[PDB]
């Protein structure tokens, strides 16, 4: 949510393991973008007729490489080591 | 509990397309090897944005 | 070319060898254009006709977006007393394609109508309602003495 | 075209600056030609072109390694197949203005040059620099240059086998380093490097605002009135000015050191080669 | 296109965009790919031809014709010869190979004995006649003089700033 | 060097790029760089000093940066010129006081002696040459053994005119007679390759 | 050596030249340059953004 702005990635693809988060990369491309302008500092999860993780962002520089055909392989991130 | 977020949250910052090249960006990404927070209807803090898995 | 010859060294006489005189491009022709389908009038007017205006501290905010814009017959209208326009441009404004515009409107007494603009501080300019320091369209103003008065 | 991209009121602008743009090309133009002097200076040595006859009778020693192979599409030896494996066509001008022009000597006559010179120092001894080329076999030049040293010529017509097998192992034993060791021509990559470098940040300096409002001319000149685009056309004339002669000055000055170079590489082709 | 202005040739682009791009970047700030706002395609973008232009002259002195040549343009867009540092007008090829006193470049150089352009020769080809059993000795001698110049300094310039 | 001319273009050359970079320096004084006129006398006796200042620094630092740029190419230039310099003084040491044996230094061929002469802004030298000619060759043979001894040339070569031999110099023809004198014994003449009975 | 003096000539002329330069380096930042005042918070602390 920046500069009255609402917008939403995604991405969905299935994983061969059951315990955790994958060892992969994979990029995120954008669905929605809404232009509301308000203020938001909760949120809360519907249920239907459970389990989810939830991390925080920060601002911070990135080094994407891109291949061939436009899609992001790899990324490295400056500030780690 | 906690989780080890080995490689996820990155995303598109842009809509223009590049091909074979090295692309130095600054944004709001979520850092390299952190915590997730596993979860199990609590209301929770939303600081800058929210990377949301699901299984 | 042996004339640019001379004229590059500045002589009458050239000795042998080869030298570089200028260069030459494509002159393009037959200009293209490009723009979308969206073709519906856009309520411009009714931001200048709100019967009711709000004070300085809660001044109305409205954002405009999917428009065909026109700004020349808003313009050449002669019922505004000043329209100092920062920024871009006055008369440039049809020929410049943007992503959303917002309007702020609101009313002001006459003695803090040259307080609003970028870069100055001053009573309502600086606790009730400032601009920032880049540019941001611009701004107009008209005589109402029949209404609120 | 780098300063005022193709536009008018730009360079009717830029004429009031007086002539900062006629040193610029004078000294690119110097050094372009310079760099054609460079090569000329030291292959260029030998008046005629020799070539190796069919006999193939030097006494033992054997020079097939460096001799040119007939069957190659540039008629080149192995060690400089070698050579040129280990270091990484009508070019237009961009809109840039970057402009590369193509040498005057190209590679199948430097290598002509050097099969030349070759084959004459192989032939002929050290008598080829002075005047006509004087026919003499190998093993007598051979054994005038251990005279040379303080050692007597009989010491090679006894050990003549011993030297030839000493030799010939010594030029196998280059291949394995050359084609194994690419790091050892780090004297030929290290030029290109800065030069790549150089130009990069040039080119990579033309997206900056300078204090402006925009960091392209056709965005100010669609923008602003004419009146009023004069303030803000200026601030970026002169940050791309002085980008341009920094530029230059770099230029200049890393090409003094390599004529040094060339300088030097001359005299030791001079004294070195053609003589003892 | 939408309020970006360019200039240069169209053309029917090959590569493939995802379904939420607009326009393509090749390096820093080159765009090269747009998609037109209302059939939805691709076209990619190049500049036309431009470039230097050089002229090769005998001397005033001498004659009074020139040739011209441009800098890195395939010219079948401007006795056209079409060399490897961009194109001459004005002179004719041949096959015979002298030592020339115009050099253009990449191996191609020019001449005026009108205006003929060919390619280099190295020097007089010949073959010593090697054996293993034979050498070659002077019998006369001659004594040659020859002269090199040097420059040791220049002029001495002193300029005030006030 | 009375008829033919372009003998001293290096000399010309110089003197022609220190005139074209003063002149370049002196014409960039007539431009306005901005301002309203290029002469600062207008600019004082027309205006008051609030805008007549901003047109006096807009003017001053074009000039400075005019200034700047003469200067670097004056010090680039200035050290070609030294380095040019401290070759000329090298070969005046090497080739004029004594004999040089390094090849391609002094001349084309076998150097002899050098005289200087002086130059409006240089120096000339002229070389003097040893180069052979009118060639002849002849069959040769590496060392010759006599009683089963292999004799060496002390300093020389052995020829043959076609039924004799003889020891001569490299660079110049002179025939003798092989004696014990200007030969060496050294081994036996089993290993050696090219040995010749006589 | 030891009594003579101006012996070691070019050595020292480097040493003075480099430490010429860098004090002639270091004494630029008193410079007005056209500004107020050739101190930065100062002039920070006496003017508007403007
Ligand atoms: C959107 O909602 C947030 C709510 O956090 C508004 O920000 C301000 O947030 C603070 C707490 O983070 C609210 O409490 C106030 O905090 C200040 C500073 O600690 C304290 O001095 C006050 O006594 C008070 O406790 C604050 O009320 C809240 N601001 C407002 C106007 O409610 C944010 O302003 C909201 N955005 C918009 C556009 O209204
Ligand atoms: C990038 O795009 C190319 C071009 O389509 C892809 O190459 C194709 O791959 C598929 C799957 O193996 C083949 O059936 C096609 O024949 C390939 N195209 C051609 C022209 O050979 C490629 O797979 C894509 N991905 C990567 C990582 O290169
Ligand atoms: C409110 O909208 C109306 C309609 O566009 C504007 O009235 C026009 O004003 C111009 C100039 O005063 C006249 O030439 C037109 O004939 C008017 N049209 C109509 C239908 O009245 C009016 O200007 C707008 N309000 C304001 C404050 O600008
Ligand atoms: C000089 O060296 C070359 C390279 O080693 C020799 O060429 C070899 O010849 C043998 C015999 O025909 C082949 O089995 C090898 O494959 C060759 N080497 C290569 C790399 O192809 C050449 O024979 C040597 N000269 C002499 C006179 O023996
Ligand atoms: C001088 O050194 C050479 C080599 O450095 C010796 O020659 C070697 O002798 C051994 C023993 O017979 C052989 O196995 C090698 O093949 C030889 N090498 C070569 C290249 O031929 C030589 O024996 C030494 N001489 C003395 C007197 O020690
Ligand atoms: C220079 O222009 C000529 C003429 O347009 C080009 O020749 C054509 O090249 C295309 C592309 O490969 C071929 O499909 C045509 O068959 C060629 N036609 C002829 C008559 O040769 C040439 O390739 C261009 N060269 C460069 C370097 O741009
Ligand atoms: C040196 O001996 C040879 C014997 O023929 C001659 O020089 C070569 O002559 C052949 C003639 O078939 C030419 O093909 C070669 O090019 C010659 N070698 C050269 C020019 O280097 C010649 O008769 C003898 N030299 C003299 C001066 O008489
Ligand atoms: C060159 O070397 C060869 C070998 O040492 C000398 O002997 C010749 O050898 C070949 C076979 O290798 C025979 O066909 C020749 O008949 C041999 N020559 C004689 C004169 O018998 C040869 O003499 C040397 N010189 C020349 C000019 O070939
Ligand atoms: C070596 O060369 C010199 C000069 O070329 C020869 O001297 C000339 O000989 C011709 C004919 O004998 C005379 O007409 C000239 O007058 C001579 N010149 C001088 C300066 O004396 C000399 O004969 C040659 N030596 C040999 C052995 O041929
Ligand atoms: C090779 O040199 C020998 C040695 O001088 C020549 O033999 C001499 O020939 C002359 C001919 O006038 C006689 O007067 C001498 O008596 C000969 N000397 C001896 C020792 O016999 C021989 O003629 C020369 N051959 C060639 C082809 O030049
Ligand atoms: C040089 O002379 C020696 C003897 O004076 C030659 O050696 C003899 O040659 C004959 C004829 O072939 C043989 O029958 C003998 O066995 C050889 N040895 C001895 C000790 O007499 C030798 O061949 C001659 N060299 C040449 C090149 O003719
Ligand atoms: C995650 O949190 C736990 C406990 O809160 C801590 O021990 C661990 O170091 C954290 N992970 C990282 C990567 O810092
Ligand atoms: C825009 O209009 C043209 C003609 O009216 C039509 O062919 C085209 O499909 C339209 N664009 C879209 C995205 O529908
Ligand atoms: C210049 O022309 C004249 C007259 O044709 C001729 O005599 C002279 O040699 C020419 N000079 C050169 C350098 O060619
Ligand atoms: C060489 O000349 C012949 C005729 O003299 C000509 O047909 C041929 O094309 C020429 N060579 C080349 C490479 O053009």
């Amino acid at each position: 949510n920046i500069d009255g702005y609402f917008k939403i990635y995604s991405k969905h693809t299935p994983i061969n393991l059951v315990r955790d988060l994958p060892q992969g990369f994979s990029a995120l491309e954008p669905l929605v973008d809404l232009p509301i302008g308000i203020n938001i500092t909760r949120f809360q999860t519907l249920l239907a007729l459970a389990a989810y993780y939830v991390g925080y962002l920060q601002p911070r520089t990135f080094l994407l490489k891109y291949n061939e055909n436009g899609t992001i392989t790899d990324a490295v991130d400056c500030a780690l080591d | 509990a906690y989780t080890n977020s080995f490689t996820r949250g990155v995303y598109y910052p842009d809509k223009v397309f590049r091909s074979s090249v090295l692309h130095s960006t600054q944004d709001l990404f979520l850092p390299f090897f952190s915590n997730v927070t596993w979860f199990h209807n609590p209301v929770l803090p939303f600081n800058d944005g929210v990377y949301f898995a699901s299984t | 070319p042996l004339s640019e010859t001379k004229c590059t060294l500045k002589s009458f006489t050239v000795e042998k060898g080869i030298y570089q005189t200028s260069n030459f491009r494509v002159q393009p022709t037959e200009s293209i254009v490009r723009f979308p389908n969206i073709t519906n009038l856009c309520p411009f007017g009714e931001v200048f006709n709100a019967t009711r205006f709000a004070s300085v501290y809660a001044w109305n905010r409205k954002r405009i977006s999917n428009c065909v814009a026109d700004y020349s017959v808003l313009y050449n209208s002669a019922s505004f007393s000043t329209f100092k326009c920062y920024g871009v441009s006055p008369t440039k404004l049809n020929d410049l394609c943007f992503t959303n515009v917002y309007a702020d409107s609101f009313v002001i007494r006459g003695d803090e109508v040259r307080q609003i603009a970028p870069g100055q501080t001053g009573k309502i300019a600086d606790y009730n309602y400032k601009l920032p320091d880049d540019f941001t369209g611009c701004v107009i103003a008209w005589n109402s003495n029949n209404l609120d008065s | 075209m780098y300063i005022c991209g193709d536009s008018t009121e730009c360079s009717n602008l830029l004429l009031q600056y007086g002539s900062f743009c006629t040193q610029l090309n004078r000294a690119l133009t110097g050094i372009a030609v310079e760099q054609d002097k460079n090569t000329q200076e030291v292959f260029a040595q030998v008046k005629q072109i020799y070539k190796t006859p069919p006999i193939k009778d030097f006494g033992g020693f054997n020079f097939s390694q460096i001799l040119p192979d007939p069957s190659k599409p540039s008629k080149r030896s192995f060690i400089e197949d070698l050579l040129f494996n280990k270091v990484t066509l009508i070019c237009a001008q961009k809109f840039n203005g970057l402009t590369v022009l193509p040498p005057l000597l190209t590679d199948e006559m430097i290598a002509q040059y050097t099969s030349a010179l070759l084959a004459g120092t192989i032939t002929s001894g050290w008598t080829f620099g002075a005047g006509a080329a004087l026919q003499i076999p190998f093993a007598m030049q051979m054994a005038y240059r251990f005279n040379g040293i303080g050692v007597t010529q009989n010491v090679l017509y006894e050990n003549q086998k011993l030297i030839a097998n000493q030799f010939n192992s010594a030029i196998g034993k280059i291949q394995d380093s050359l084609s194994s060791t690419a790091s050892a021509l780090g004297k030929l990559q290290d030029v290109v490097n800065q030069n790549a470098q150089a130009l990069n940040t040039l080119v990579k300096q033309l997206s900056s605002n300078f204090g402006a409002i925009s960091s392209v001319l056709n965005d100010i000149l669609a923008r602003l009135d004419p009146p009023e685009a004069e303030v803000q056309i200026d601030r970026l004339i002169t940050g791309r000015l002085q980008s341009l002669q920094t530029y230059v000055t770099q230029q200049l000055i890393r090409a003094a050191e390599i004529r040094a170079s060339a300088n030097l590489a001359a005299t030791k082709m001079s004294e070195c080669v053609l003589g003892q | 296109f939408n309020g970006l202005t360019g200039t240069g040739v169209l053309t029917e682009s090959n590569k493939k965009f995802l379904p939420f791009q607009q326009f393509g970047r090749d390096i820093d700030d080159t765009t090269d790919a747009v998609r037109d706002p209302q059939t939805l395609e691709i076209l990619d973008i190049t500049p036309c031809s431009f470039g230097g232009v050089s002229v090769i002259t005998p001397g005033t002195n001498t004659s009074n014709q020139v040739a011209v040549l441009y800098q890195g343009v395939n010219c079948t867009e401007v006795n056209v010869f079409q060399t490897r540092a961009g194109c001459l007008i004005g002179a004719e090829h041949v096959n015979n190979s002298y030592e020339c006193d115009i050099p253009i470049g990449a191996g191609i150089c020019a001449s005026y004995q009108s205006i003929i352009a060919y390619t280099m020769s190295l020097g007089a080809e010949n073959s010593v006649a090697y054996s293993n059993n034979s050498i070659a000795i002077p019998i006369n001698f001659t004594i040659s003089v020859t002269t090199e110049i040097l420059p040791v300094s220049m002029t001495k310039t002193s300029v005030d700033c006030t | 060097l009375s008829s033919t001319a372009s003998a001293l273009g290096k000399l010309q050359d110089v003197v022609n790029q220190n005139a074209q970079a003063l002149n370049t320096l002196v014409k960039q004084l007539s431009s306005n760089f901005g301002a309203i006129s290029s002469v600062l006398n207008d600019i004082l006796a027309r205006l008051d000093p609030p805008e007549a200042e901003v047109q006096i620094d807009r003017l001053i630092t074009g000039r400075l940066q005019s200034l700047q740029t003469y200067v670097t190419q004056q010090l680039i230039r200035a050290a070609e010129i030294r380095a040019s310099a401290n070759l000329a003084a090298t070969k005046m040491s090497e080739c004029v006081l004594g004999q040089s044996k390094r090849v391609d230094f002094c001349g084309k061929g076998y150097h002899l002696m050098s005289f200087p002469q002086s130059a409006p802004h240089g120096v000339v030298f002229l070389h003097v040459t040893y180069v052979p000619a009118q060639e002849k060759n002849f069959t040769t043979a590496p060392a010759i053994c006599h009683d089963g001894k292999a004799h060496f040339p002390r300093e020389g070569v052995f020829v043959s005119n076609g039924t004799h031999w003889f020891v001569t110099q490299r660079n110049f023809y002179e025939p003798q007679i092989i004696t014990t004198h200007n030969t060496f014994v050294s081994g036996n003449c089993d290993v050696v390759i090219g040995i010749v009975n006589n």
